[PDB]
RNA sequence: CCAUCUGUGGGAUUAUGACUGAACGCCUCUAAGUCAGAAUCCCGCCCAGGCGGAACGAUACGGCAGCGCCGCGGAGCCUCGGUUGGCCUCGGAUAGCCGGUCCCCGCCGGGGGUCCGGUGCGGAGUGCCCUUCGUCCUGGGAAACGGGGCGCGGCCGGAAAGGCGGCCGCCCCCUCGCCCGUCACGCACCGCACGUUCGUGGGGAACCUGGCGCUAAACCAUUCGUAGACGACCUGCUUC
RNA sequence: CGUCGCUUUUUGAUCCUUCGAUGUCGGCUCUUCCUAUCAUUGUGAAGCAGAAUUCGCCAAGCGUUGGAUUGUUCACCCACU
RNA sequence: AGAACUGGCGCUGCGGGAUGAACCGAACGCCGGGUUAAGGCGCCCGAUGCCGACGCUCAUCAGACCCCAGAAAAGGUGUU
């Protein structure tokens, strides 16, 4: 009793269900709340990491030690082709939080859509919406279907974004979209929908809604390491070599008069797959890559004012365990959540 | 004791006329209106008369501690009446040790800046209640002026003044520095 | 069949004592807008014996134990399941007919209300002393929902004003209509015989 | 505000005890919450009734503060209480409250026809001041 | 045409305060909430009316799925009126909050 | 931490400090009223998402099936509870509601006179259908909408749970839909229980039955490995 | 000089429970909790000029280590903070 | 730990004391009616759903029924 040395703990309660995540893409929990005095933008976007490279940059800092100086940092790049934004969803607020009203899909919506709408695209005779886009092309549901945005225009109070990623442009094997529902933090409501009427089924890139040097958050789904014992998944000692029945274990797991085990105690599970939020990732340098076909194909990339050589970013003979980087990408400092070749969104 | 009946008499001048939705007191005079609701106290108040204005104030059965809030009424009523013909003019005289205190007002005379107190980097913003004003005197070193109708809001703009200024972690008998108050008057002098 | 009780203006224990016999002998009560239910006493007082029962909590897993809610819609729900006999069945059944509501829900806007004079805050309180409301306290504890339900406190009474303009104005006439001719040989039996 | 207080001469109603439904006139008061009332045409004898259980009218009278029997009896009946308390119209209340109670069950019938003939001559009436309203503004 | 009973709720046994007596009911009647005017109620006749699966008619003609518990009034039962009743079969104890339906019959009147 | 990367602000207040100001003619931070106020307290940020709920998609043929929506009556099986519904001011309680001129919000609703009512009668101890046996024969008062509906179709109103409400324009048809009376009949079942509704309630199974439509999928084996102790997840598969 | 208590982190007093057994000192390991606060924040009082310390309040969110001897709880000592 | 008088549990239910050997009532065949005991009468829970009567008391740790399950010295312009 009394400890005789205090000790902090070990890992931390606000993650308390180490256990896998519900999802696979990295579903975002609180869009930043829209003020309506701004002009009308996005928030949210996806995006594949690679992997990492690193990167030399002048430090420009006036009051520290490392002013002026050339500075080694570690960049992870990111491939992000361009959304297309396909449906509008309304929400209303109820006294019990906020309310999905109402969709609106697209007229026409493409390949890869349908694709994640079915858990086998083979077996199936890939119907999805060909019941619906007669709506947008007779008459008969097509008066009703500017009701259902003449009702959104009043009741609904936050509008969101359908979009998805494109996955002919990417190295990978998947071919299934990764569907998202991203917020608009527009001005007024009926403007806040009036921007993205006019742009069901075309394509946005990552350079309108980030910038340059703009600081967002990464939210995505971590490592799987696996199924890891207490002193691995938890950080806590080993025990002294002597010790019958293994060296790896946690000790002492609760009193006795509490008859009951804590949940605060570590012990024995499922270690990594979990989902996590980053914060204050810096965006470096909004890369555009692999233009027009007059100049037959200019590659151009990873050019600063200083090294000026017509080069790409992929490294010599393409990433590891990720592809060849062929798109526009995001390159950020440091290091962020996830393996390679996993969908990660991104956040003001 | 549950005594029968207490009861005050407030005059009010021919230049103030006095009108009620209830409770609430409504007062305009010359140099403009202010009013006050005591919609929590449970005491009536009546006016009576034409041509003079008096109020009286009472309060029927009540146990002492409610009846000693009914002379409260009509000390609140005579800082409105005075309020609404003269206002309040408060004059802090800011004292200093080897260090000046400098200070500015930049939003319109309701915003306060107080720099270089005892000898810091950080200014003090004093955002005052809405409905006083800021004055620095002239013809004298140093002295602030708040003026305004109601005393509670003067005296609350006042107060976040001489409650800034405070000096922390050292002797405060000595080391006496700040802006304190010196006087609440008039605006009207004597009228 | 159903009856419905205005919630604002009672207090808390004084109106949940009279809902949970009349819920216990087959009826179906619903609670409308109990955001505006009062408790004796001073405020402060009334915030520390909830943040008392906040700290209430099992300490090998609070997910099992007591579920502190927040809503005032279900803290008036609470406490009538404090004075049922929730264990047994005829307890259980006993909250199959209890939908208490925060705010006034559309299903229940357009009802002519009935509320309790023997719970009032006018009634049951000494004028001259404190008392808080059920709204406020749980803004300070996590019903993060509170300007959400008075914004539409606001837009249910907007329309509701406009039903009273109506409604008088559909009166209004009935006594202009009964200033005309030729119903006197009838008033002649109501006015002998309580009219 | 408080429009009519007690008095040494307040007629007051008794609305419940041993003394219900009578007029009263308060003699004295005692001690806050009870007072001395008597009266002399209204068959209540002189005695204490509490001030919860009253119920104030608007009649003052003139008394002499706490005089005998006669001297209520004369300036009660030269006020003439009982002409000026029937006439008006919450005696008229407390009376259309008791007959209904009373009501024999044919002359609930009686009501129930004759009272839907107006019902039906009324919503047949005011139902043409709703056309009326709308014929004016149909330019 | 018309309705000609009291609408009668069923709020317990005659219970100590852990033991009940099965062997007299007590009934809420909807209307008296004195014991000044329970007078009117006493041995009036009362009936609990319910459903089975099965076909019996006591009076009438064709049977059907309706069957009756009978019972009358005892006396009356504390000061918010209440009313004892004693049937002459005990209660199916389901009947707590429903009603029963009370007849206008042997009357004094 | 032996390499690198990041770690988050709002509110009510405690202690203390004041204001205004009585009690007690002053005074007083408090008796009522207000203000500042922090590693505490709650929330956000952050993690999981329930015997909780939305929105939206797709809804099974072949060779004969089969299935929705709407119109159906016939019979059978099971679960039971009810016996008319009120279609809505805000709030105040040392105060309140009615009707009403003057000067204000795109021809209504907003502020003040004044007039009523008030132990609430423009009164849920109230109100309206109503306790409607039905019908005929016949006369007086009330009446110019007819009112159910398979209606026919249109219209906007009401999102916090819209599942709910009115109008217009034609129409098989009604000119007997109510009060006061004249006249006479229907099971008048021989004193007696579960009658009178809701309601052609809720359930699932099958046959004769009109009009409209509907031609999917999941899971597994197979593959991948962003994942895995096995399940779970992640993906792939076209005759290009 | 007195006098009123609290507390069960010290021993003692008692034998109520356990003798068909409740595995009994100390350390290592890990979680929680109390507040009679050493530090950190807000503050008030000094024989508070500043610095440095000392007394009380709100306060358990977060900290309270590395070693020599001892088998040790304790004790002692160097070093840091 | 040890006594004296008498009662009580042990051997004994039931009502009440939330719960209990021993308290307060009260002692038992099986039952139908009526009434009270100790106790209680916001709702769990039968009964004040009385127009109960008179005064006191506000707590940022209120107080709330013998044994009985938490308290003193001392102090207060908190209030009578």
């Amino acid at each position: 009793s009394h400890r005789k040395f205090s000790a902090p703990r070990h890992g931390s309660l606000g993650f308390l269900p180490r256990k896998r995540s519900s999802r696979h893409r990295g579903k975002v929990k609180s869009f930043p709340k829209d003020d309506p005095s701004k002009p009308v933008h996005l928030t949210a976007f996806l995006g594949y990491k690679a992997g990492m490279t690193h990167i030399v940059r002048e430090v420009d800092r006036p009051g520290s030690k490392v002013n002026k100086k050339e500075v080694v940092e570690a960049v992870t790049i990111v491939e992000t082709p361009p959304m297309v934004v396909v449906g509008i969803v309304g929400y209303v607020e109820t006294p019990r939080g906020l309310r999905t009203f109402k969709t609106v899909f697209a007229e026409h919506i493409s390949d890869e859509c349908k694709r994640r709408f079915y858990k086998n695209w083979h077996k199936s005779k890939k119907k999805a919406f060909t019941k619906y886009c007669k709506k947008w092309q007779d008459e008969d549901g097509k008066k009703q279907l500017e009701k259902d945005f003449s009702s959104m225009k009043k009741y609904c109070q936050v509008i969101r974004v359908i979009a998805h990623t494109q996955m002919r442009l990417l190295p990978l094997r998947q071919k299934k979209a990764h569907l998202m529902e991203i917020q608009v933090n527009g001005g007024t409501v009926a403007e806040k929908l009036d921007w993205a009427r006019e742009r069901l089924e075309q394509q946005v890139p990552v350079n309108q809604v980030f910038g340059q040097d703009e600081m967002i958050d990464v939210i995505g789904v971590t490592k799987g390491k696996g199924y890891k014992g207490v002193t691995s998944r938890w950080h806590t000692k080993k025990l002294p070599r002597k010790t019958h029945r293994g060296l790896r274990k946690v000790a002492c797991i609760g009193a006795w008069h509490p008859a009951r085990v804590a949940f605060s105690v570590a012990r024995a599970g499922q270690k990594g797959y979990h989902h996590r939020t980053e914060i204050n990732k810096k965006i470096y340098k909004i890369g555009q890559g692999y233009l027009i076909k007059d100049g037959k194909l200019i590659k151009n990339n990873a050019s600063t004012d200083y090294d000026l050589s017509d080069k790409s970013i992929n490294p010599l003979g393409g990433f590891v365990h990720y592809g060849e980087v062929t798109n526009d990408f995001v390159m950020l400092k440091g290091c962020v959540v996830g393996t390679k070749k996993r969908v990660l969104t991104l956040r003001k | 004791m549950k005594t029968i009946l207490s009861n005050q008499t407030v005059d009010i001048p021919e230049n103030v006329d006095i009108t009620l939705k209830g409770r609430t007191v409504i007062v305009k005079g010359p140099r403009g209106t202010l009013r006050r609701d005591f919609n929590h106290i449970n005491v009536e108040l009546s006016l009576l008369g034409k041509k003079k204005k008096r109020l009286r104030v009472d309060k029927w059965w009540g146990n002492r501690k409610e009846l000693a809030t009914v002379r409260t009424i009509c000390s609140h009523v005579q800082n409105m009446i005075k309020g609404v013909t003269l206002g309040f003019r408060y004059k802090m005289r800011s004292v200093y040790a080897h260090f000046p205190i400098n200070v500015v007002i930049q939003e319109n005379g309701s915003l306060v800046e107080i720099r270089n107190f005892l000898g810091e980097k950080y200014i003090r913003r004093v955002r005052m209640r809405p409905g006083v004003a800021c004055s620095v005197s002239q013809a004298q070193k140093d002295e602030l002026i708040l003026e305004g109708n109601d005393i509670e809001l003067v005296s609350n703009s006042a107060a976040l003044i001489q409650q800034a200024t405070t000096v922390k972690n050292k002797d405060i008998r000595k080391f006496l520095d700040g802006i304190y108050v010196s006087e609440k008057g008039t605006v009207q002098q004597a009228d | 069949q159903v009856l419905v009780l205005d919630g604002r203006g009672h207090l808390l224990g004084r109106l949940a004592a009279i809902v949970a016999k009349q819920v216990l002998l087959g009826r179906k009560v619903v609670v409308v807008r109990c955001e505006g239910i009062n408790i004796s006493g001073n405020f402060y007082r009334n915030k520390l014996k909830y943040l008392a029962f906040l700290r209430k909590r099992m300490n090998t897993n609070p997910s099992r134990g007591p579920y502190h809610f927040r809503a005032p819609s279900r803290i008036f729900w609470r406490t009538v399941r404090g004075m049922l006999p929730h264990k047994t069945k005829r307890g259980q059944a006993a909250l199959d007919r209890l939908k208490v509501f925060d705010g006034i829900p559309p299903p229940y806007d357009k009802k002519k209300r009935m509320v309790v004079p023997a719970a009032l805050k006018v009634v049951r309180l000494k004028p001259t002393r404190k008392f808080a409301y059920l709204g406020r306290l749980a803004h300070e504890v996590g019903w993060k929902y509170q300007a959400v339900t008075a914004t539409l406190e606001e837009k249910r009474k907007e329309k509701a004003k406009i039903h009273y303009r109506k409604k008088k104005q559909l009166m209004r006439l009935r006594k202009q209509a009964e200033k005309n001719v030729e119903k006197k040989i009838d008033k002649y039996t109501e006015v002998l015989k309580t009219h | 505000v408080f429009r009519r207080f007690v008095e040494v001469g307040r007629v007051a109603y008794v609305s419940f005890g041993p003394h219900a439904g009578k007029l009263v006139a308060i003699v004295d008061v005692i001690d806050q919450n009870r007072a001395l009332v008597d009266g002399p045409c209204t068959q209540v004898r002189r005695q204490a009734m509490p001030f919860k259980c009253m119920q104030l009218t608007d009649f003052i009278l003139k008394f002499p503060h706490s005089a005998h029997q006669k001297y209520v009896r004369q300036a009660w009946q030269k006020a003439d209480i009982n002409t000026k308390w029937a006439a008006t119209r919450w005696a008229k209340k407390i009376e259309a409250r008791e007959r209904k109670a009373k009501m024999t069950d044919f002359d609930r019938f009686k009501v129930m026809k004759a009272k839907k003939m107006r019902n039906r001559i009324i919503k047949n009436e005011v139902k043409k001041l709703q056309k009326a309203a709308l014929l004016k503004a149909s330019p | 045409s018309g309705r000609l009973w009291s609408k009668a709720i069923f709020a317990g046994y005659k219970r100590g305060l852990r033991n009940q007596r099965e062997h007299t009911a007590l009934l809420k009647i909807e209307g008296v909430y004195a014991r000044d005017e329970t007078e009117f109620y006493l041995g009036k006749r009362c009936a609990y009316v319910y459903k089975a699966k099965n076909n019996t008619v006591t009076p009438g003609g064709k049977p059907n799925k309706t069957r009756v518990i009978w019972g009358k009034v005892t006396r009356a039962h504390g000061n918010s009126g209440m009313v004892r009743a004693k049937f002459r079969s005990n209660l199916p104890a389901k009947a707590i909050g429903h009603r029963i339906r009370v007849m206008l019959y042997p009357s004094r009147i």
